[PDB]
């Protein structure tokens, strides 16, 4: 009901778009005065990027939800083709997925939002 | 021979490779000025060459 | 009544012209009005002439098309109001009625 | 704005020969037979003569005002200034482009030639055509072309009353092996009433009332 | 720049700048009353146009 | 073709608006008479929305007339967010 079945708000987000994926755009995302929210991918290996991305988003305040797996990242955010019903995606590895303006369709987007105030 | 086309040159993580937020604390430090054009943001960095500063989104340079 | 109307009809086909005029005319001298015309301009030729070869083998043979417009100039006075009540009957496809207000 | 009464004469039949094209690569398996265009002062009303009429207009009309608002747009009338009707031709035997196009799916398909020409001249016939001819030229069945003439009735070739008699089409049919040509010459019948066929006698006609 | 090297021959005029309004082909183009047909295409759709032969 | 997500949304909202198009033969018009995208682009993905039967094609007198079909506006209400 919250965390991981709010990937939900982003499929939403990314139907209307607004989804900046990867790192090079969510920097962009962020001093635009843009992001809203920054899911992040742990799995990462280069220990750099996590610190500058955090740095990032200190430096501004919108907020940073971390998830395991970078390839389910890549799927929650369309890093993919939907394929068949099962979903047989060659699915890309995503590591940031800022929400830029956000699908407007709400619902559990304030619930995530409370876990975004906490 | 046949005339061989531009490749994008590959750099990996370019963006890694432009703001310094280190020595713990927490400083951004960008390396690269961001352009001043107005419609260009702030995360938009005019690359700099052997003698110019570049920006890549459009044209505005500065040599030295 | 008032102002001064002249009414411009134009066609290709000299039947339909000419009966709509004859209703036009009819109209106006039913409803007692004065009406100067049908007035004849000359009638304008627009000619083509090219060779009926799609290529250039034969006899240099033309043909001669042509498309004849006549036009028509009726000249009333009255007001607005009767001249497009008169020019409200069924003109038949091809005539191209024109009103125009003089003073 | 000032245009001519030259320009515009020459724009009008520019304007309806450009229609009849686009209606006849567009409604050609509707039975698409000829386009009246009308302009009356609210609009330029645009009757369409077909022979599946519920075709042509589509799912709840659809496929009409499709057409109806690609004539607005392409051609720039001013909006809700055209209107594409979309009535029925009365009798399809007398007309030459709905047997053409006839004979043409007639043979798109796959029958045989000789059968299917017949089959018109036949419909042709008993519709009341005075006389008909078909015209099939092409890579009939062998390589080498040949035309053969399916001709029945009396059909008049020469003078101006060519030009109110006989009524005339010529078509394409894109086969696999080429293309073939369909001429299709239908005499009417004068009609006095002139919807049939023409409503002037021919002029070697001499009728004598009897005394 | 490619954008200004591609058609960046001017056309307004000269016989490859004006194309049959009916298959595009440039020769034999009636530019007379405004037909802008090209021979054989104007003597095809004539009738449709209103033209008619008397002589 | 590589043609911008605004130039791509710009013609297919046009599209499921009117549910037909038009176009002139010409590659270098600069300026879709009617959306504001050249009419090489418009050409080219109305090309891409016919392979896909997404639309119906028809050439006469040097234009092309478009007719979204039924997958159509399908796939351009999918596409577009919004019914
Ligand atoms: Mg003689
Ligand atoms: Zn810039
Ligand atoms: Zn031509």
């Amino acid at each position: 009901d919250l965390m991981t079945a709010l990937q939900l708000v982003m499929k939403k987000s990314s139907a209307h778009d607004g989804l900046v994926k990867g790192l090079r755009e969510a920097a962009k995302a962020i001093e635009k005065h843009a992001a809203q929210i920054c899911v992040l991918a742990e799995d990462c290996d280069q220990p750099d990027y996590v610190k500058l991305v955090k740095a990032l988003c200190a430096e501004h305040n919108v907020h940073l939800v971390t998830v395991p797996s970078a390839k389910t990242l890549g799927e929650w955010a369309g890093l993919c083709k939907i394929d068949s019903e099962g979903k047989a995606r060659k699915v890309v590895g995503c590591s940031c997925v800022v929400v830029k303006d956000y699908g407007e369709d709400s619902e559990g987007l304030h619930i995530v939002q409370e876990y975004v105030k906490s | 021979p046949k005339k061989q086309k531009h490749k994008h040159k590959k750099v990996k993580l370019a963006v890694l490779q432009f703001y310094k937020v280190d020595d713990a604390t927490g400083k951004v430090t960008r390396l690269r000025k961001e352009c001043p054009n107005a419609d260009c943001g702030a995360g938009t960095f005019m690359a700099n060459h052997f003698d110019r500063h570049y920006c890549g989104k459009c044209g505005l340079t500065y040599v030295y | 009544v008032q102002h001064r109307i002249r009414i411009t009809l134009s066609s290709k086909s000299v039947k339909n012209l000419e009966k709509v005029c004859s209703d036009l005319v009819k109209g106006a001298k039913e409803k007692q009005l004065k009406v100067k015309g049908p007035v004849r301009m000359p009638t304008k030729v627009l000619n083509i002439t090219t060779r009926k070869s799609p290529c250039g083998e034969g006899t240099n043979t033309w043909d001669r098309f042509e498309m004849r417009v006549h036009k028509r100039v009726i000249d009333l006075v009255s007001s607005p109001d009767v001249v497009k009540q008169i020019t409200s009957i069924t003109i038949e496809p091809g005539v191209e009625v024109e009103v125009t207000i003089s003073d | 704005t000032q245009i001519s009464k030259k320009k515009k004469f020459v724009s009008d039949g520019v304007f309806y020969a450009e229609l009849n094209e686009m209606l006849t690569r567009e409604l050609a398996e509707d039975g698409y037979s000829g386009v009246e265009v009308r302009v009356t002062p609210m609009r330029t009303e645009i009757i369409i003569r077909a022979t599946r009429t519920q075709n042509v207009l589509g799912e709840k009309g659809r496929r009409i005002r499709e057409l109806t608002s690609v004539v607005q747009k392409r051609f720039n009338f001013p909006e809700n200034g055209v209107e594409l009707y979309a009535e029925k031709v009365v009798n399809r035997g007398l007309c030459a482009i709905a047997q053409a196009e006839s004979l043409r799916y007639k043979l798109l398909g796959g029958l045989a030639v000789r059968r299917a020409c017949y089959g018109v001249l036949r419909f042709v016939m008993e519709s009341g055509a005075k006389g008909c001819e078909v015209i099939v030229s092409g890579k009939l069945r062998a390589q080498r072309a040949k035309s053969m003439k399916f001709k029945d009735g009396y059909m008049i070739s020469s003078g101006q009353p060519v030009n109110e008699y006989i009524d005339a089409a010529v078509r394409h049919v894109l086969l696999r092996q080429g293309v073939l040509g369909i001429k299709v010459k239908i005499m009417l019948d004068w009609d006095p009433k002139g919807k049939l066929g023409p409503t002037t006698p021919l002029p070697d006609l001499v009728t004598i009332h009897p005394p | 720049g490619h954008s200004n090297v591609w058609n960046s021959h001017p056309k307004n005029y000269g016989a490859g700048s004006r194309v049959c309004r009916v298959c595009g082909n440039s020769h034999g183009l009636i530019r007379k009353y405004g037909l802008m047909c090209c021979r054989q295409c104007f003597r095809s759709d004539a009738k449709d146009i209103g033209f008619i032969k008397y002589r | 073709m590589i043609i911008s997500k605004k130039n791509r949304n710009e013609i297919c909202k046009y599209l499921f608006q009117e549910g037909v198009l038009y176009a002139k033969k010409d590659y270098n018009l600069a300026k879709h008479p009617q959306i504001d995208v050249p009419n090489l682009q418009v050409i080219k993905l109305m090309q891409s929305f016919k392979s896909k039967e997404y639309v119906r094609e028809t050439f006469s007198w040097q234009h092309y007339y478009w007719y979204l079909t039924n997958d159509g506006i399908e796939f351009l209400r999918n596409f577009l967010n919004l019914p």
